[PDB]
């Protein structure tokens, strides 16, 4: 099991102590391209950012 | 954001004069500058007339109410004055008559709450504008092959098909048992019933169904299927929903009246809108795929993404009966001269060729269906096809826009 | 005329026959060869149960003997989990020759991955000419090198040489990106040695023609491997690194690992000999200044003075351009700069930043280099470096001088960030080729006089001249760092960069190359 | 980091429950990162062919064994490092000849120094 | 763009005996039809009218010319046929040739004497609620110049239907016999004066003398273009003979056009 | 080519080659990669193409020397042209190979049999006009009014659909 | 359902069942 799990570093609890901690600790714990500003922004007709910005805005997912 | 309108006034008021007409002329503008931009619903819930009529009509999608919505140009007493004919309201534009004769109707609500209903379930399909993704409910994804992941419900489906090709079978039980939760929601299930269409999800994504139906008229395209389907489909690509094609056509509805109707030119919408249409095309092909419907129900070359046949699919230029007397006109003119049994001869050739040519095979070699399944795996290879062709990096020729038959 | 069952089970039996169409004859003669069918092939390299298969049943017309698949098992299927289409010639059908209906498969296939955006893997195993339609064969190879340009440098394309890629057949690997070939299995030429011999009378083995690591070191092929699962898996690693097409965001692994300075970065303090003329292996910096030592090297064998390889920084792939000074002193000979060349604009096309390692004398002064181009491969690679728009940065160890000094990296190209190890030497030359130059040819004799004006003038010019900091005082590089803080500079330079938009450039139907 | 569990970022909390203080590392996406992979990280290692002979850690050359143009085969001596005061043995890889040799005894080397080339 | 040279001059100076035809060709009696070649052929150059669809929906008719030698497409009401109606035929004509000059850009020239709808529950039963409304969705999609020219009626929302100018008409012209209202007279009165005719019956009054008076008295004072120029609908009231210098002119002045409209793929024309 | 395209300039290619040149010289060359880009350049370009088939079109000399099959936009054969795999004395090599030359008259007749065969029936421009891959076989003196007439046919060529992104990729 | 989360207390594996949603 490769999973991240919490470690008690220091001391130990009794089994109603790490209760309470788990319970507190865990009590504790679509695209719309629409209006996109690269549509606002205005471009040279041969400006690279058509490409570089506007097409990898609008293609991109 | 999508735009809803409740309609129920009787025409301009005629007291302010041509004030009304400037602005209606405005509403319907902005209905035509709309129209494809951000989905547009109508419910009509009274008397609509005069000018109230063309705004439902330039919107997506129409609901009336069974009996208290009506739609008309011009009143009764005009029809009686210029034509004699006597007509009352729900006669002349009751939800019925648009329905079933008019087509304009997408829905009849039962009542008001229904109409309600059902406008909540289309926006629950639709997108909120062009540029935005369908509503895509998260879906517990089964892992492994379709093989491997085929429910029972799937497998129910590799026993439906009746061994008589002349046995009709309700298209209804393909479309909800392939879609998610059985859940289909019919757009204009009183028009045409040749041709059944709706929304529905595969593994919560929306999709577009339009299916052929065996039932009524052997499923041929008509007239009025031919514009519910191509309308359906301009609608779904309009709003990035791809669309699954259910065949089984035999053809053309043979007649006069079609012909004098233009089904020529009416027919030729329903190719226009698939071939424009740039969004995911799937097609499964159950029975029947003959002529120029092999071309109109999503064919190859018009771009259907995929095409799976199902084992009893029948894919040819021709029923055996016709392509026997044009594939052997000679021999069998031959055996008219010689008196042979002609018929008998006829019969022999016809299952030769039913045997030879009308099957699945031919057109898999050919490679314009890229699978033979198993029925079962439909629900897979939809899914699968949906899943990869969210995006298409697809387009036509620039253009201000199509000149779409018209 | 059939139930609904019995045509069923009449596409079952069609399916399962599909699966060994040349029948039990060609199944004996691959099971004598030992050689794996395309399609176990493509179940081993793709996910388990992954693909689907298209064209199962696509069949030459008109020929009432033909089989199905017509000599090409085409699909798509994941790798990792994400998309990837996948042919494979299957040599039990018509030897696996280019038919009309292998050749429509194939494109078909191309066409799709073009339009979903994802990468594509040929197998490819032997694919000749039909000895019955050998024009059909003619126009297919020149039908697929059409569809690859729909392909380049919008979707990875890999091909895996795993027979005699023999004659006309060469032309669709040669455009794709990844060649990975097997040795003592995989050869690629365009003439066979027979055919040689008989116009010429030259004669050569296929091992010294075709063979794949004769391959390797012309540069014609990026890997050669023992195993097709070897193969399999450096094409899971090498995916691994890129996005699916040029729109899409690779993947990101194990970022934020190791925040701070640690004894690894530490140990580069003193990686860098203390004479000058000493050389050492580049991999003992790499596998320290990146992430950690997955620095997936590409092109090993081409150019063996330059290094070439994928590697992460802080989880973000980084095409990273290393010289080698444990190979020809690390100069930049034909092939390693074809090799930068090509893949700086691979990197560019698919968003990679670039980090150059620069620890390099220039080109390699010689005649068979001058013969060989190397005025015309330098150039490709000065103008591959500035057109390429990613996020470039620059680590200088040690010497660079001159024209290597430029093309790795300086500010001028524009390289966005210039770092410095206090041990660098920029200059145009060497001590020892300035002395040898303007000083030491005014004597005529090698007296013990030349001997120790030539070693004062070395000494002199190795402190005030080969030294960092006149670069430093003219800002031509940004900083002069002590090693370790290399990975944590990277991290930080490349996060600064990673929204470059690069500019003003002018759009224009594509750039010239020396070519 | 050895282990794919390893690379997640930890946070460290001092937690006190009943009074005890318990000292508690926190990972950073416990469900109790958009698109982020954990996989085991690979060691700093190189994992050869190559014909140089390199040395493996950073020392001093006490001696060397090989003389230029000298034939060794695999396992052959060509150079002992004194590490730490610890003698490290540095032997031929491969079958060849010593074609470039850059030590000297007595000579600082740091790792990755190419001590010769067998050719 | 065939080459032609304009006469210089005003537009009224520039009047030819044939565009003097104009100001007596429409009869008095709003009943008597004529035949809208008259108007077409004398707008056009040299009288060349490539008609589409003669035989095809007579109350509208539809053909290339041009003017200036700038291509137009025309597109007129006919009132010999069915008074002039617009129904589904004529609307699914309209709507396609009106898309096809858009798609050309050959400007489109309306010539509008338009009582209504063809009334029937034929018409209705085959959808002219959905097939009229693509000859408002062609309209408004159509960028190209387009230009109106009233000719008597322009009634109800068949006045939408030919191009108004909140469909965006560039210029919109009404010779002196245009008729502009939301319906005519005698059904005008059934509600604007249903008030009074209810009195009149009580008092049993001559109510079809009632009846004829108030109609008389709108028809005076509402049916007639004037409004619609006050409300700024109709941007100049012309004499007829002016028709062609106001088309010429105004096509020219359109000559470039730009009109902004939403990111779209594509329009789900109603059908 | 690739000049050409940048600067819109047209391209007629005039065929007359048996391909790539055999041998171990061509090969340690790198005709493999240079092939691979002449491949791209050419159906990089997007203006006009043109090809007249002069006399020998025989396997990469046809694919690359403009091709329709690699976007040619019109394809021309005077009726010299020869459109094949192979020349007729490579297929014949490829036959005789079937057994030890014995130079004995018998086998000098299979091998001259097959290059008269193949020289009618095979390496000749019919098939290629057959199937469509070469657009007409012309007349020789037609071919400068015939160029005429399709440049100025493709004058406004659009090459479509391409997706636009930063740049292709060729092999170097 | 239950969250069984695992703890490590100096090096002892203890499972903790959580009720799931919380
Ligand atoms: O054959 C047989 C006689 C009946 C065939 C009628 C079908 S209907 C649909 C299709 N369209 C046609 O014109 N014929 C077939
Ligand atoms: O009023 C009067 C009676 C006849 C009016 C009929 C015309 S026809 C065209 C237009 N459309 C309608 O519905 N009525 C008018």
């Amino acid at each position: 099991d490769h999973e991240a799990h919490i470690k008690v570093l220091r001391g130990e609890p009794t089994p109603e102590e790490m209760a309470a901690l788990m319970a507190v600790l865990a009590s504790a714990g679509e695209r719309n391209m629409w209006g996109h500003p690269v549509d606002k922004l205005r471009y040279s007709v041969f400006s690279w950012q058509r490409v570089t910005l506007l097409e990898r805005t609008h293609m991109r997912r | 954001r999508p735009l809803i309108g409740i309609n129920d006034g009787a025409g301009a008021r005629i007291q302010e004069g041509v004030v009304s007409l400037g602005l209606y002329s405005r509403i319907f503008h902005n209905n035509i500058k709309a129209s494809g931009v951000i989905p547009q619903i109508s419910l009509i819930m009274g008397a609509a007339a005069g000018g109230h009529v063309y705004s439902p009509a330039l919107t997506d999608f129409v609901v009336m109410v069974d009996q208290t919505s009506q739609m008309f140009i011009t009143g009764p007493d005009v029809i009686k004055t210029v034509t004699g004919e006597d007509v009352t309201m729900e006669e002349l534009g009751g939800a019925h008559t648009h329905m079933a004769k008019s087509g304009t109707a997408h829905y009849v609500a039962s009542g008001e709450q229904d109409a309600f209903d059902y406008v909540r379930d289309l926006l629950s399909y639709l997108p909120p504008n062009n540029y935005a993704d369908p509503p895509l409910y998260p879906v517990a994804i089964p892992e492994g092959s379709i093989e491997e992941t085929l429910t029972d419900e799937d497998l129910e489906l590799d026993t439906l098909i009746p061994d008589s090709p002349n046995q009709p079978y309700d298209m209804h039980e393909v479309i909800t048992r392939i879609l998610d939760d059985d859940e289909f929601l019919e757009v204009q299930a009183g028009y045409a019933g040749n041709i059944v269409v709706g929304f529905g999800r595969v593994e919560g994504r929306p999709v577009g169904i339009v299916a052929n139906q065996p039932t009524q008229f052997a499923g041929c395209l008509d007239i009025n299927a031919s514009e519910k389907a191509a309308r359906f489909i301009r609608t779904c690509d309009c709003f990035n929903i791809p669309i699954v094609l259910l065949v089984d056509v035999p053809g053309f509805l043979p007649g006069t009246d079609q012909e004098y109707n233009g089904i020529i030119r009416r027919g030729a919408k329903l190719l226009y809108a698939y071939g424009e249409a740039t969004v995911a095309k799937v097609t499964v092909i159950t029975r029947k795929s003959y002529g120029g419907a092999y071309c109109v129900m999503g064919s190859k070359d018009m771009g259907a993404d995929v095409v799976v046949a199902w084992p009893t699919a029948q894919i040819a230029v021709m029923g055996a009966s016709g392509a026997v007397g044009f594939v052997y006109r000679q021999q069998l003119k031959e055996a008219a001269k010689n008196g042979e049994d002609v018929d008998a001869l006829r019969l022999e050739l016809q299952q030769t060729y039913e045997d030879t040519l009308v099957n699945p095979y031919i057109a898999a070699e050919r490679g314009y269906v890229d699978a033979v399944i198993p029925p079962s795996h439909t629900r897979g290879y939809v899914a699968n096809a949906l899943r990869l062709l969210e995006r298409k990096i697809v387009q036509m020729p620039p253009k201000k826009h199509g000149n779409i038959p018209l | 005329n059939k139930t609904t069952a019995e045509l069923l089970a009449e596409l079952r039996e069609k399916l399962e026959l599909a699966k060994e169409p040349g029948g039990e004859k060609a199944v004996a003669k691959r099971e004598k060869k030992g050689i794996p069918s395309a399609r176990a092939r493509i179940n081993a390299l793709l996910d388990p149960g992954s693909f689907i298969e298209i064209g199962a049943l696509a069949k030459t017309p008109g020929d009432p003997n033909a089989l199905y698949g017509d000599g090409v098992v085409t699909g798509r299927g994941t790798i990792d989990g994400r998309p990837v289409g996948v042919f494979s010639h299957d040599q039990t059908v018509f030897q696996g020759s280019v038919g009309e209906m292998f050749g429509r498969k194939v494109a078909r296939l191309m066409e799709w991955v073009a339009m979903v955006g994802c990468p594509i893997i040929g197998i490819n195993d032997s694919a000749g000419a039909r000895i019955q339609d050998a024009v059909t064969s003619l126009a297919w190879y020149a039908e697929l090198g059409r569809r690859h340009e729909m392909l380049r440098g919008l979707v990875p394309e890999i091909s895996l040489i795993f027979g005699k890629c023999a004659g006309g057949a060469v032309y669709s690997p040669i455009q794709t990106d990844l060649l990975v070939a097997v040795r003592d299995q995989g050869y690629m030429f365009i003439t066979g040695p027979d055919v040689i011999k008989d116009v010429t009378g030259e004669d050569v083995t296929f091992d010294e023609l075709g063979g794949a690591d004769e391959q390797a070191k012309r540069g014609n092929i990026h890997k050669v491997v023992n195993s097709e699962a070897e193969a399999y898996q450096y094409v899971r690693d090498y995916l691994s690194f890129l996005p699916s097409n040029h729109f899409d965001n690779p993947p990101i692994v194990n970022p934020g690992m190791e925040p701070e300075i640690t004894p690894h970065d530490l140990e580069l303090d003193s990686i860098v000999p203390d004479a000058d003329n000493m050389a050492y292996d580049m991999h003992e910096i790499l596998l320290r200044i990146f992430d950690d030592g997955d620095v997936f090297e590409i092109a090993e064998q081409r150019g063996p003075a330059m290094i070439t390889a994928f590697a992460r920084v802080d989880g973000h792939p980084v095409g990273v351009i290393a010289n080698q000074p444990m190979v020809l002193s690390g100069a930049i000979d034909n092939e390693a700069s074809d090799k930068a060349a090509s893949f700086i604009r691979f990197c560019d096309s698919y968003n990679l930043p670039l980090v150059f390692v620069v620890d390099t004398p220039g080109a390699m002064p010689g005649v068979a280099e001058e013969k060989g181009g190397i005025i015309k491969r330098g150039g490709r690679f000065f103008n591959a470096i500035v057109e390429a728009d990613v996020p470039k940065v620059t680590v200088i160890i040690r010497k660079a001088y001159g024209g290597g000094y430029a093309v790795m990296g300086s500010k001028q190209l524009s390289a966005d960030l210039n770092f410095a190890w206090p041990t660098a030497r920029i200059a145009v030359i060497g001590a020892e080729g300035a002395a040898q130059l303007l000083v030491k040819r005014f004597p005529d004799p090698n007296a013990p006089e030349v001997q120790k004006i030539r070693d004062d003038f070395i000494e002199g010019y190795n402190l005030n001249m080969a030294t960092p900091w006149i670069a430093a005082e003219r800002g031509y590089i940004d900083a002069v760092i002590q090693p370790h803080e290399t990975r944590l500079l990277l991290r930080k330079s490349l996060r600064l960069l990673r929204d470059k938009q690069n500019g003003p450039k002018v759009q224009r139907k594509h750039g010239l190359l020396p070519l | 980091p050895i282990e794919e569990e390893d690379t997640v970022p930890r946070q460290t909390v001092v937690v006190e429950v009943g009074g005890r203080r318990l000292e508690v590392s926190l990972p950073g996406d416990l469900a109790i990162a958009p698109g982020v992979v954990r996989k085991k990280p690979k060691p700093r290692k190189r994992g050869a062919s190559g014909d140089a002979v390199t040395a493996p850690m950073q020392g001093t050359v006490v001696k060397v064994a090989v003389e230029e143009g000298q034939e060794v085969s695999a396992g052959d001596l060509v150079v002992v490092l004194e590490a730490m005061k610890m003698e490290n043995p540095v032997t031929a890889h491969k079958d060849g000849t010593i074609t470039g040799l850059a030590v000297e005894a007595g000579a600082a080397i740091t790792q990755g120094t190419v001590i010769a080339e067998i050719k």
